[PDB]
């Protein structure tokens, strides 16, 4: 029944004022892309930065197993668009937020399916 | 005008000299480029390298196979691999490797000395940023280095598809004479210096379109001396200008043709096509790799 909870541990570390994980790999791009959350190539728009996915995944960066039962990673081998206002903590961002399964934007940072 | 390029390539006339090796003395040694906000040196470096490779006649087949040695950083991540994956067509098989553990966007990653790395298949593009900082010793003579350079020369001769290309990082002290000699086995070659790292004796030795046999005979001791002569007499202005224009960055998926072929079948018309970036010669089977593990029981 025991299972380390890294997601929760990082959330609590951040709350307590800890420094966010650094050395997330930021890409050069046009910043005129689709704005979708997770893509096969950088797609940042004017309000986002694009990052190499593995470097923004808590589980990849901490050398722990991924939540998925098959262990698959959502971010590894792809690019994750992070709002520029949040790009000081890409790992925090991808953990806390979720991607609309319909339009592919971040729920709350581009997804207008709810309007 | 070179400040708007991604970097500067060795001019052909310097390649044709017969200089003696001198110490490398760069005017702007210690200076650094101003990078865009939050961009790492190694992302910028690899971006300019790929920007320069976009100007060459690279073969870009469907189901391209690329391997990247020296891909880990002291950060535990793989900035260069991320640029390569952005540059290469979607779906390109990308394998990377380094001596120490790191997390990467490559499709498969092998940890260990490069000599432990084995692959069944041939590759269309080989990138190496392998480098040992201890080779830099200004108080001792600067001789051709072996180590991973010996592995790289073997890997190229045995596992690079005809028509494929390489880019291998060297410096004033990190270099190998046979690697330069092997540049003469490509249809064209150069030493390319990124504008962001122009204050360093680093360069990427690039071989464009592998032919499997010498097109020209190169003395590698002499050619490294020629390289240092060029660097010593041609200051390069640090510049990050090319990083701000990524509209044309992606490698064009040329759909280059792949053929299996045997040594007797490589005629001059084939060699013509290889030289123009129009043909890749290798099997198209499954890509399988492995790394040797040394087994030891230290108990007693
Ligand atoms: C200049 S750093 C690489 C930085 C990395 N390319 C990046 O994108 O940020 C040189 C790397 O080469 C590796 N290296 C040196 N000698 C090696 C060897 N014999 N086999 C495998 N890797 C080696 C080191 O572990 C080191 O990470
Ligand atoms: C790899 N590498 C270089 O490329 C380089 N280029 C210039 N320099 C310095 C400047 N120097 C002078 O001004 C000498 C006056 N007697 C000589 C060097 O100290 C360099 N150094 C130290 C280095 O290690
Ligand atoms: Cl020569
Ligand atoms: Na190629
Ligand atoms: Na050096
Ligand atoms: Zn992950
Ligand atoms: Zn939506």
């Amino acid at each position: 029944a025991f299972a380390v909870d890294a997601a929760k541990a990082y959330k609590d570390y951040l709350a307590s004022g800890g420094q966010p994980i650094t050395n997330c790999v930021k890409m050069l791009c046009t910043h005129t892309g689709t704005g979708q959350a997770i893509t096969v190539t950088p797609e940042a728009n004017m309000d986002q930065e694009s990052f190499g996915g593995a470097s923004c995944c808590l589980y990849c960066r901490c050398h722990i197993d991924h939540p998925n039962p098959k262990g698959f990673c959502d971010l590894k081998g792809k690019y994750v668009q992070i709002p520029t206002t949040c790009a000081n903590d890409p790992v925090g961002f991808t953990l806390k937020n979720t991607v609309c399964t319909v339009c592919g934007m971040w729920k709350g940072y581009g997804c207008s399916c709810d309007q | 005008s070179q400040a708007w390029q991604p970097g500067v390539a060795m001019p052909n006339l310097y390649k044709m000299q017969r200089m003696l090796l001198e110490k490398c003395d760069l005017q702007n040694y210690g200076d650094s480029a101003t990078l865009p906000k939050g961009i790492m040196m190694n992302v910028a470096k690899y971006t300019q390298l790929c920007q320069y490779l976009n100007t060459l006649t690279l073969a870009v087949p469907y189901n391209m196979r690329v391997i990247h040695f020296g891909a880990g950083s002291d950060k535990g991540v793989a900035p260069g691999t991320a640029v390569l994956r952005q540059w290469l067509p979607t779906g390109t098989l990308l394998v990377d490797s380094d001596l120490n553990d790191f997390v990467s966007d490559a499709d498969s990653t092998l940890i260990g000395d490069c000599a432990t790395v084995h692959t069944a298949n041939k590759w269309d593009l080989i990138i190496s940023d392998m480098y040992d900082p201890k080779t830099k010793n200004v108080t001792k003579e600067n001789d051709s280095k072996e180590g991973f350079f010996t592995y790289i020369c073997g890997f190229i001769q045995q596992k690079l598809a005809l028509g494929g290309s390489v880019a291998i990082k060297i410096t004033e002290h990190s270099w190998n004479a046979d690697l330069y000699k092997l540049m003469g086995h490509f249809a064209w070659w150069t030493a390319f210096v990124t504008n962001v790292n122009a204050s360093s004796s680093e360069a990427f030795l690039i071989g464009c379109n592998y032919l499997g046999k010498p097109r020209e005979q190169i003395d590698g001791y002499v050619m490294h001396a020629n390289y240092i002569f060029w660097r010593n007499t041609n200051p390069i202005q640090l510049s990050s200008y090319s990083l701000f224009d990524m509209s044309k960055f992606p490698l064009k998926l040329r759909g280059t043709a792949v053929m299996s072929l045997k040594e007797g079948q490589i005629n001059d018309m084939i060699l013509s096509l290889l030289s123009k970036g129009r043909l890749i010669i290798r099997e198209n089977n499954r890509v399988v790799i492995s790394s040797d593990v040394l087994v030891n029981n230290e108990n007693l």
